[PDB]
């Protein structure tokens, strides 16, 4: 508004709108600050920063006046806290134990009452002792570091090589001898996996509260904690390999050996990976919506009201409580979204609905690490190809989602040999797409599954006849007709066969195709025409 | 619907069809196709350039057995077929996610190299240098990638979403342009490594994007059902959109010959896969074109003609200028 | 007892484009602008319904908050149940400075009752209680009205619902202390800081 | 439309209004145009297509919840008549007469509220259209191989609709003027050439079993008559 100079009616705008908007209102603020015609590339690019600069500037200047503190509404009888802001609400749900232990000030976590985080005063201290050398890490990572591990994340890339690059470069950039001060502190601490295996442990009415801004708020405390969980992942993961590195101050010993490397092998691997997986698929209708907030409200929700019997709940006499609510309900949205769940269905919604596109991305994040619904995402994934025009690698993704068609419901709600009917499903697919040359393909691999079914194969066969007689491919027609088991849909197709070639005045194969006994059928046909039809000849009769 | 001004048998199903860009100092202009398994390179002339030739001369003049698929075709500028050097160089781009670059002398020298790192299927590539030293490539793992012909990987590029379209820059050096799925073209310095600008799309899925050769600032390209032209530097935002298919537009290619006529196909479909050729000047196509079922679209460098791979054919049409 | 000892803030967003359209109202009483008068710092506050930890009461997970600044008064009513249609409101008392902590809301069987301190004037709203709107078990939720719905049919120039505030004894300048309340009889009373340094009711 | 909206009261003020004075072109136009649905009489007084299809559309669906508060058949009756009477007001014009999407989409409120297959076949050769033009139309829509009729799980319901079309021919043949009998057997024959040849390449059923032996049927009993 201020920028335009302008006394303009502000619409209420989409946010797409809004964003055309900004855009073009910059560059003609850029298009203005080139006075010369022959202006470098460098003093263009600077250009183009000092004036989005500006605008963005501007803009803080808003949202710090509006960001304003305000009050404290506590409700006497359901203790629901909100801060009031001058701009927006915000509500005060209670910390997990673990994300209060990361995030309290250090002087602070000395003053934990240690019989809250365990019965065992041994393990309490353990835990704020790990947490505390976590923090140190934290406090070290520079910002290159922090986007080295999240875009080893995005592409991929191992984030354990990634821990330990991070982990080398600390080293190498050792300045305040912390790695000695993080080396003294686990030293102090007595049992620094145990502590570890309680951090990854922790971090492993339908109707009511159905409001875009219950969802958002739930949405967030999602990638809030994804975020954490991710952060503390990573560090995590450093000092585990520093942990194997100074491990090292002994020898390796046979029963310590044998026993930690299955052991911490088997739990780390079901660890480090679970929990990238679980942040990759938290990255992953008026009103601004994430996929997660959609998926919310199209899936998940809808089985909440089970969610809520099978805690023991069936006197519907017990009132709701708020903070084992939200607790449930978060945990139950992140093992659907953590890829731990059966459900098979945000992946093929996404393939149902106009985006593709961010549902091959969720699939290619969530594959590597998931192993629940495996066939449903190759199924997903299958669809968002045959979308893209791809149709090969669609055909590979739905042959591998047949594996997991033993004890598979979508699969037998289609036909309320299994490779013969899902061939049958992706031909009539092909056809739907108009692919003739596929339909011929995929139609003769069905012929030898359908073995000893000499209908399958006499229908196979006769579709095989029918495209390559469209295509015009008169030769590969008739080898495809005298192959036909069934001498009725044989004779029916080379009814069509000797109508067709004689409509497309292809006279001379019609001659050539060696007609078996049926040289009269030929005949009675063009006779029973020629008699039927007016006396205006064609070529029927000549 | 117009018949094909002329029609070519071709042994298989044609994937991909791209005229030389280059002059290779022939009379007659040289044009690679894709089928199944093999590449062929052929000499097209027309009567329309040589008044000898009834219709069109189609010679074979190689055959290069390629196993896969092919998706993608791109020409080397060193292509030549002076009869003191001959030199063929051509990359393709197949359903195994490699590149091959084939070299040959027209005589028995038959050479190719594979290219091995993308992840993903490789959805374009063109030769990236006036020398024809560098290939770049575009595919499903979200990389654009600059290889040597030594098959090493010079430069990789992170993309958003899938890479569907590059191409060069015709006039400015190093700049490399590639078009994401998701409506974003990006330009890229190959000398210093950096994204220069972005476009955005109305429509999404983003398919294919060209460079107009004779009007250098002119961008074309088809996303979702329409065609969509950019005018730099003017704005980021399109000049023009319109429809260009009633499902799917798959492939955009401009005349190399026009600034004004570019040539749009539809998405391999039950309704006969549609080329429709359009004029700026004109709110509907020009020609509509019925190939039963192709891919591959380029124009001819001199000629105001249009080529499509189909099923055992390739079709041409001729533009009235 | 699990000790909740540490909370975190999570972001209500409001993510409609719709700024709730805000039935702006604007009241405007008997009063003249002070050129010059204190500068309130804006201020907040809320109210909880009885009954809403009730699962069968028509007031379940319903709560009001407001903010004001300057002259405005912005009244909101959320459920975490239903989204509530009409459920926002921008009262403007114009020439009235919104004292901080001057808005005090009483509830009563039949009514939800808004009392409004300014530096000039105090104000009484009457709304229907939730639990008297709806007669009919069978309501679609897409439907479910705000108790703000209805509130440009209350008459605010009525003398019964408006007062404007005396000079003398009269309130003392830039004190920012009030209190508002109903008596048992269903009468509206009034607290602030008197010039003399007492209590005027 | 005065039956159609509710008996429209304005159709009342309406005619009353058309009744007590001529009333020129423009006037005519606009007002009864925008008012209620009248291309035949536009069509005539002049003597976007689209657009004249979507108004007639929306003129069908009045009668349709008019007919929503009646009998299942009384419903259908009523809508029969009234089509009938407006068609035969603007029979002689085809741009006052979506002939394509209105066969279309009557097929397709056929398919939703699951009615009988004769009853277009039935209402189309009662407004006069010729069975050629008519089994034309339908030829046509077969082949535009719609996914409606799959998605709402009855193409055979469809191709058994054609059927009764064919066989109500067959049996009173005057339908067709004596000077087009041959062709018109022929053509017919040509055709259930082609549908066989479909129905041979989906698979076997009890149902299928019983079309495919009706349809050699009557292609024995076409040839009797050719």
């Amino acid at each position: 508004q201020i920028l335009r100079k302008g006394s303009g009616r502000v619409l209420d705008l989409s946010w797409e709108e809004l964003r055309k908007d900004v855009t073009l209102t910059v560059e003609n603020e850029i298009q203005n600050a080139v006075i010369d015609y022959d202006v470098s590339q460098e003093e263009f690019r600077q250009i183009n920063i000092e004036n989005w600069c500006k605008f963005y500037t501007c803009c803080l200047q808003y949202q710090e006046t509006l960001s304003r503190p305000l009050a404290l509404l506590v409700h006497p009888d359901t203790n629901m806290v909100c801060l009031l802001r001058k701009g927006f609400l915000s509500f005060l749900a209670p910390c997990s134990l673990v994300e209060h232990l990361y995030l309290v000030p250090a002087e602070h976590l000395l003053t934990v009452d240690e019989s809250v985080i365990s019965d065992d005063i041994d393990a309490a201290s353990d835990i704020v002792n790990l947490i505390q050398c976590l923090r140190m890490i934290a406090d070290y990572i520079s910002e290159d570091m922090a986007y080295l591990m999240e875009s080893a994340c995005c592409h991929l890339q191992s984030p354990e090589r990634v821990a330990e690059q991070i982990l080398e470069d600390l080293i190498a950039n050792d300045i305040d001898n912390i790695m000695e001060n993080i080396q003294n502190k686990l030293q102090d601490t007595r049992n620094p996996i145990r502590a570890i295996g309680f951090l990854l442990q922790n971090m492993d009415l339908s109707t009511l509260y159905g409001s875009i801004t219950a969802s958002s708020v739930v949405c967030q405390a999602i990638c809030k904690i994804s975020a954490t969980r991710f952060l503390i992942c990573r560090d995590l993961l450093i000092l585990q390999h520093l942990l194997l590195r100074l491990g090292d101050m002994a020898l390796i010993g046979a029963g310590q050996l044998l026993h930690s490397q299955q052991e911490l092998i088997p739990r780390a691997a079901q660890l480090l990976l679970s929990y990238y997986m679980i942040r990759w698929g938290s990255q992953c209708t008026s009103g601004i919506q994430t996929i997660v907030e959609l998926f919310f409200e199209d899936v998940a929700r809808k089985h909440f009201p089970h969610v809520f019997i099978q805690s023991g709940a069936s006197q519907l006499q017990e009132p709701l409580n708020w903070s084992d609510l939200i607790k449930r309900i978060t945990n139950y949205l992140l093992q659907l979204l953590w890829p731990s769940n059966p459900n098979f269905q945000f992946a093929e919604c996404l393939m149902r609905n106009c985006q593709y596109t961010q549902l091959q991305e969720y699939v290619r994040l969530l594959l590597p690490w998931c192993q629940v619904n495996v066939g449903s995402c190759h199924f997903m994934l299958a669809q968002c190809y045959l979308v893209a025009g791809e149709g090969h690698k669609a055909l590979d993704c739905f042959s591998q989602a047949a594996s997991e068609v033993e004890r598979e419901d979508f699969l037998e709600k289609l036909i309320r040999s299994p490779r013969l009917q899902y061939y049958n499903r992706v031909l009539r697919l092909l056809e739907d797409v108009g692919l003739p040359e596929l339909v011929i393909q995929l139609a003769t691999i069905a012929i030898g599954e359908a073995s000893d079914d000499w209908r399958s194969q006499a229908a196979l066969r006769t579709r095989i006849f029918k495209h390559h007689l469209d295509m015009g491919h008169n030769n590969q027609a008739y080898d495809a007709l005298t192959q036909i088991p069934d001498p009725s849909r044989q004779l029916d197709c080379l009814r069509q066969l000797v109508v067709v070639l004689c409509e497309r005045s292809q006279l001379q194969d019609l001659v050539e195709f060696p007609y078996v006994n049926l040289h009269n059928e030929v005949v009675g046909i063009i006779e029973s025409r020629a008699r039927a039809v007016d006396l205006m000849t064609h070529n029927y009769y000549e | 619907a117009s018949n094909a001004t002329y029609t070519v048998d071709c042994e298989d199903y044609v994937h991909v069809v791209e005229f030389n860009p280059f002059d290779s100092g022939e009379a007659g202009s040289l044009l690679a196709y894709g089928g199944i398994s093999y590449v062929v390179i052929a000499s097209c002339r027309f009567q329309e350039e040589d008044s000898t030739v009834e219709g069109i001369e189609f010679k074979t003049l190689k055959t290069f057995h390629h196993g896969e698929r092919v998706v993608a075709i791109a020409w080397s500028p060193e292509t030549r077929c002076d009869a003191l050097l001959p030199l063929l160089r051509f990359a393709t781009a197949a359903g195994d996610k490699k590149i091959r670059i084939f070299t040959s002398d027209f005589q028995d020298k038959n050479e190719y190299k594979v290219i091995e790192g993308h992840s993903g299927y490789i959805n374009d590539l063109v030769f990236c240098s006036p020398e024809g030293t560098d290939i770049a490539s575009v595919g499903d793992d979200h990389t654009c990638r600059i290889w040597d012909l030594d098959g090493k990987q010079i430069a990789m590029f992170i993309l958003r979403s899938p890479g569907m379209s590059v191409a060069w820059h015709p006039e400015g050096a190093f700049k490399l342009m590639v078009a994401e799925k998701t409506g974003t073209i990006r330009f890229y310095d190959l000398t210093t490594h950096q994204a220069i600008l972005s476009l955005e799309s109305v429509q999404v899925p983003l398919m294919s994007a060209d460079w107009c050769v004779r009007n250098t600032l002119r961008i074309g390209a088809v996303a979702g059902n329409d065609w969509i032209i950019w005018e730099m530097p003017r704005s980021s935002y399109p000049q023009d959109n319109k429809p260009a298919h009633a499902d799917r537009a798959r492939m955009f290619r401009w005349s190399k010959c026009n600034e004004n006529v570019f040539a749009t196909t539809g998405y391999p479909g039950k309704m006969k896969s549609q080329i429709a050729i359009h004029h700026l000047a004109h709110p509907q196509p020009i020609l509509i074109g019925t190939a039963p079922v192709g891919s591959g679209l380029s124009w001819h460098r001199r000629l105001p003609l249009c080529v499509v791979g189909g099923y055992r054919k390739l079709f041409f049409w001729l533009t009235e200028m | 007892v699990n000790l909740e000892r540490s909370y975190m803030e999570l972001i209500g967003a409001e993510r409609e484009t719709s700024r709730r359209n805000f039935r702006d109202l604007s009241l405007r009483p008997d009063v003249n602008l002070v050129i010059g008068g204190p500068k309130y710092a804006d201020c907040a506050g809320g109210y909880c319904y009885s009954e809403s930890s009730s699962l069968l009461s028509a007031t379940r997970n319903r709560f009001l908050h407001w903010t004001s600044y300057a002259d405005t008064l912005e009244l909101v009513e959320i459920s975490l149940d239903i989204n509530l249609v009409n459920n926002a409101v921008r009262l403007r008392i114009l020439n009235c400075s919104i004292l901080p902590g001057g808005v005090h809301i009483c509830e009563t069987p039949n009514n939800i009752v808004v009392l409004i301190l300014t530096n000039q004037t105090v104000h009484r709203l009457i709304l229907p209680h939730p639990s008297r709107m709806y007669r009919s078990e069978i309501i679609s939720d897409s439907h479910i009205q705000s108790i703000f719905t209805d509130i440009g049919k209350t008459n605010f120039h009525d003398p019964s619902n408006t007062y404007v505030i005396p000079a003398i004894p009269g309130r003392a300048p830039n004190t920012t202390a009030s209190t508002a309340w109903l008596s048992s009889d269903g009468e509206a009373l009034f607290a602030l800081p008197s010039i003399s340094g007492g209590i005027l009711v | 439309l005065t039956r159609q909206y509710s008996h429209h009261s304005t159709v009342g003020d309406a005619v009353s209004q058309l009744d007590s004075q001529l009333m020129d072109i423009t006037k005519m136009f606009g007002q009864y145009a925008d008012p209620f649905r009248l291309s035949e009489c536009k069509l005539a007084i002049i003597h976007d297509p689209i657009l004249v299809q979507t108004l007639w559309q929306d003129i069908i669906d009045k009668e349709l919840s008019d007919s929503m508060g009646n009998s299942s058949v009384d419903r259908m009756q009523s809508l029969h008549l009234k089509i009938t009477s407006l068609g035969k007001i603007y029979a002689s014009t085809p741009r006052y007469f979506p002939l394509e999407f209105l066969v279309k989409y009557l097929e397709q409120q056929v398919c939703n509220f699951s009615w009988d297959a004769g009853f277009v076949t039935y209402t189309m050769q009662e407004i006069n259209v010729p069975v050629p033009k008519l089994l034309e139309v339908y030829d046509h829509l077969f082949k535009a191989r719609d996914p409606w009729w799959s998605r709402m799980k009855k193409p055979l319901h469809l191709l058994e609709s054609i059927y009764i079309l064919l066989s109500g021919y067959v049996q009173e043949p005057s339908k067709v003027p004596s000077y087009e009998r041959r062709r018109f057997t022929t053509l017919c024959l040509d055709a259930i050439s082609c549908y066989l040849v479909e129905l041979q390449s989906m698979d076997p059923a009890p149902a299928l079993l019983n079309t495919v032996s009706n349809f050699k049927s009557l292609q024995a009993k076409l040839e009797r008559l050719s």
